[PDB]
């Protein structure tokens, strides 16, 4: 005679994950660097629409 | 038209080519475990005698 | 469509009595050559259900192969005086033929050999009706019909052509019409049985699978392209044989696994050997189903 | 599947007058090929109305069933027919021709384990369950007793003309 | 649901003996959980004692070792008053031994 | 993260017969592989619906 | 960085006993030669695993360094006398063999190594079966499998093949099939341990862990991208050897680096170190994890 013994633990109910994503605290760290007009390319258009990714 | 029922040629009448699935492999009459396919070629004709003007 | 376009299993013969004037190129049939029977039957356009089918063997091979008796005469004179017999089976056909023939095979009645034939060196016309007086003339026939020569040992004398409303189809009579007749120009498929006659039918259903015959079966030896090889030869289960051969489960299921000791690689054909036709709701393997171009009459009164 | 339309099919046999005998059918105003002529039915007979909403579940070779639930055009989970085919050997074998809904195969990740937990919805629960026949309102829906397809047992008469 | 793939067990016959003894009962009747028995197996060798009772309803198979080990499962019962006899086994010769105990009413 | 369904999960200890320790668990009605096969929950009941909002 | 597909550790031996013609530029096996049973191991698109698996041992390898046993015989003819007992074990192992070659070997059921040959002058079909006449021919072995072997000794004789739905794979019978069998071929990995049979899995799972082994590095010779360099002439960390040779931290971090001093610029290997195979969920050390195409024979009825 042999068993085959199944212990239970207890009854859980576990959740069903899905859209998940992971965050977290910052700190920007700004630069400065001003240059005189007219010079390289320090000009009025250029500082007025200025792009992001450039 | 497909080539099974090219030999026809070109009618003039009301007709349709339909392709439908078809299961293969030894059970069905086949050599190969991929699906076979069932052309057809099912064209329309009159039965009655007369006609008549709806 | 079939790979196999030249290549014909078994024998491979196309020529008629009173025109045995090709077989040093069409017999056997390969490749290479240029055999005028054989190479109207791959035009595009013009005969697709011999290239839907074109393992099986066609009218000639069929009559040379003992399947397909012979008329009498198998090769009537188109010139002869005093009539001919081939002229009432001719008219009612309406076909077209190249030029630079001399002869144009087709079915009888009977399920015979029938065929006519031009003395050198006259020529046919566009229909075929009557032969006239002369680049390079055919010296063969012209297969008048799209038919396919098979082996089957099903009987079908009993279904007999049932097309209602019809005088006269192709050119069997089912009756002698007396009062009205509408001729007109109808395509109409043929079937012929074992021991029956040129049985016609309306809808065309064809059917394909395999079997165990050899026919079904295709093998290639390895040398220093492509070369043929008789399958006919290899062993069967317990048996006896001449040459080895091997292959995969489907050539191994039907002959007996060498490998070792095999000299070719056999392999299986793309769907071919039995062909079986929908008649009378059952499932009939026929002899030469065909789909000609002939005049059909149909009544009126 | 399901069910759109209940169309008045009537098995019906021709003896011709040779002795053969052949057994067709006729389902609402159709036609069909003999060998003597054309058979055709000129009036129906009663007329099962509104069934979008019922699904029906066919086995090859087995019993059929029924669903008290409205078909889904979109494979969304939760639904009895979250992954879909076309074809028997498209579900035997999982072919790509099939569709499925997106999200639906939960990942655990851990560094080197990987478990793959699926609740997948057991048709054979619902098919067992809601197997054929069974009695619904004034009608009792069983099995067919010829070609393959849905049918119901009716309990009125037969006003049909030929 | 368990479901078997083929799985081969083997079993080798022990031959040791071992006398148990009756400890405690503390459990429930007609319940989901049971009732907690105790016993005290005494052997001299690691081997697998076998019990059981009278009708062969009951089935106890707990673990002997070598020296005395106070062992035991937990058992469903249908009587506040248990005084089932069980006759366990070390090797194939069963043995008298009666429990007994006051049970309580929980679902 | 979020969750969708409160998944009832029962971590089952598995013990072999020759004297092996698995530890597992089961839910809903998915199945874990084992040396002497695989075990799968059966038929449920206990369930929590309302984690969306959460 | 990137590994070589060439630099071979250990021995570097690929050969077997009666197709050792070749041991002139393969023992051992660097840029200097062309060993034929190494050329098509290197062929982009045609096995995946032996160029991901960079510097790690094959089945010829391990059978040099004392790993998988020798069959018997080792080295069968094909067209031999009283049969083949190097065929029962090869037809059921769907693969295929390109010209030149006219050895195979393949790892069998047995947990052998196992090879077949022909004797002059027949070269290798399609497949590999039977010979037959034809250019030159390569003396070596091609190999018909997409395995790795390494150095372990992990005994596993409780681990059999427990595939669902497979009734008996191989030459192996599993479980009593009282019904039909699906005799056809598929894909299937497979893992062979020590001191047991080869066996086969559905789904495995690969595990990489980098170490400081000495076959997990690489260096590029130079005076004192470019050529390779023998690793094992490299000293070791607080000591001196042969030759001289630096790196980066990786490279550094095991050995001792003498800057100007040295003559090869040592470097980490992104592809190397211990892989363990999963099977029944109990991480092991397998010994040659392959991916071929054999006929699994599958319930039906």
């Amino acid at each position: 005679t042999k068993f085959l013994k199944i212990k239970t633990v207890s009854s859980e109910l576990s959740c069903r994950e899905g859209q998940s994503y992971w965050t977290g605290s910052f700190s920007p760290k700004c630069l400065s660097s001003r240059r005189c007009h007219l010079v390289g390319e320090c000009h009025v258009n250029r500082c007025l629409s200025w792009r992001d990714n450039e | 038209t497909s080539a099974e029922f090219s030999f026809v040629g070109e009618s003039t009448t009301m007709r349709e080519n339909k392709c439908f699935e078809q299961c293969g492999g030894w059970g069905c009459g086949c050599f190969n475990v991929n699906p076979s396919c069932l052309f057809v070629h099912t064209y329309l004709q009159s039965v009655r005698k007369e006609a008549l003007r709806v | 469509e079939d790979p196999h376009l030249r290549n014909r299993p078994g024998k491979g013969h196309n020529y008629i009595d009173g025109m045995t004037q090709e077989d040093a190129t069409c017999k056997p049939v390969t490749y290479a050559g240029a055999c005028s029977s054989f190479d109207v039957l791959l035009e595009k356009g013009k005969f697709p259900l011999f290239q839907s089918y074109a393992h099986h063997r066609t009218l000639l091979e069929a009559v040379h192969d003992t399947i397909i008796a012979k008329a009498d005469p198998p090769s009537c004179d188109l010139q002869s005086a005093h009539g001919n017999p081939c002229m009432k089976e001719k008219l009612v056909m309406k076909t077209h033929c190249p030029n630079d023939y001399q002869s144009a095979h087709y079915l009888n009645n009977d399920g015979k050999m029938a065929s006519v034939k031009c003395p050198p060196k006259y020529e046919l016309t566009e229909d075929c009706n009557f032969c006239r007086q002369m680049a390079s003339l055919k010296k063969g026939s012209y297969p008048l019909q799209d038919l396919f020569c098979q082996s089957s040992e099903d009987d079908g004398s009993k279904l007999k052509t049932k097309m209602k409303g019809v005088c006269e189809v192709g050119v069997q009579a089912l009756k002698k019409c007396d009062g009205q007749l509408s001729t007109a120009h109808e395509v109409v498929p043929f079937a012929v049985f074992k021991n029956s006659k040129k049985v016609y039918l309306d809808k065309l259903d064809l059917k394909t699978e395999e079997n165990l015959l050899p026919d079904s079966f295709v093998c290639f030896e390895h040398k220093g392209e492509l070369k043929s090889f008789d399958i006919s030869q290899c062993p069967k289960i317990g048996g006896h044989g001449s040459k080895k051969c091997t292959g995969d489960a489907a050539f191994c299921s039907a002959y007996e696994c060498t490998a070792q000791y095999a000299n070719a690689y056999c392999s299986h054909a793309n769907g071919s050997g039995i062909v079986q036709i929908q008649v009378s709701g059952v499932w009939k393997k026929p002899l030469c189903v065909g789909y000609e171009r002939v005049v059909v009459k149909r009544e009126l009164s | 599947f399901n069910c759109i339309d209940w169309v008045h099919k009537l098995t019906l046999e021709i003896t011709d007058f040779d002795g053969s005998v052949s057994t067709i059918d006729l389902g609402a105003s159709s036609s069909r090929f003999t060998n003597w002529g054309s058979v055709s039915l000129s009036l129906d007979a009663e007329g099962i109305s509104g069934s979008n909403s019922f699904s029906f579940i066919e086995s090859p070779g087995k019993g059929y069933a029924i669903v008290d639930e409205p078909f889904s055009e979109i494979p969304r989970q939760g639904f009895l027919g979250e992954i879909r085919c076309n074809s028997e050997s498209s579900v035997l074998s999982a072919h790509e021709s099939c569709l499925r809904a997106p999200n639906l195969i939960s990942y655990k990740p851990m560094i080197d384990q990987l478990e793959c937990t699926t609740n997948l919805i057991d048709p054979f629960v619902v098919f067992e369950r809601g197997s054929l026949p069974q009695t619904r309102n004034d009608k009792t829906f069983a099995a067919s007793k010829g070609n393959r397809g849905v049918q119901a047992f009716s309990k009125g008469s037969v006003q049909a003309d030929l | 649901t368990l479901m078997f793939d083929n799985f081969e067990v083997d079993f080798v016959g022990a031959a040791v003996s071992c006398d148990a003894a009756f400890l405690n009962l503390t459990g429930c009747y007609s319940c989901n959980a049971g009732a907690r028995v105790c016993l005290s197996i005494t052997s001299t060798g690691t081997g697998s004692l076998s019990a059981h009772n009278k009708d062969g309803s009951l089935h106890i198979v707990l673990p002997s070792e070598n020296g005395t080990k106070d062992q035991c499962q937990i058992l469903h019962f249908t009587v506040p008053e248990v005084e089932e006899e069980f006759m366990y086994s070390c090797d194939g010769d069963e043995r008298p031994l009666l429990v007994k105990g006051t049970l309580i009413a929980i679902d």
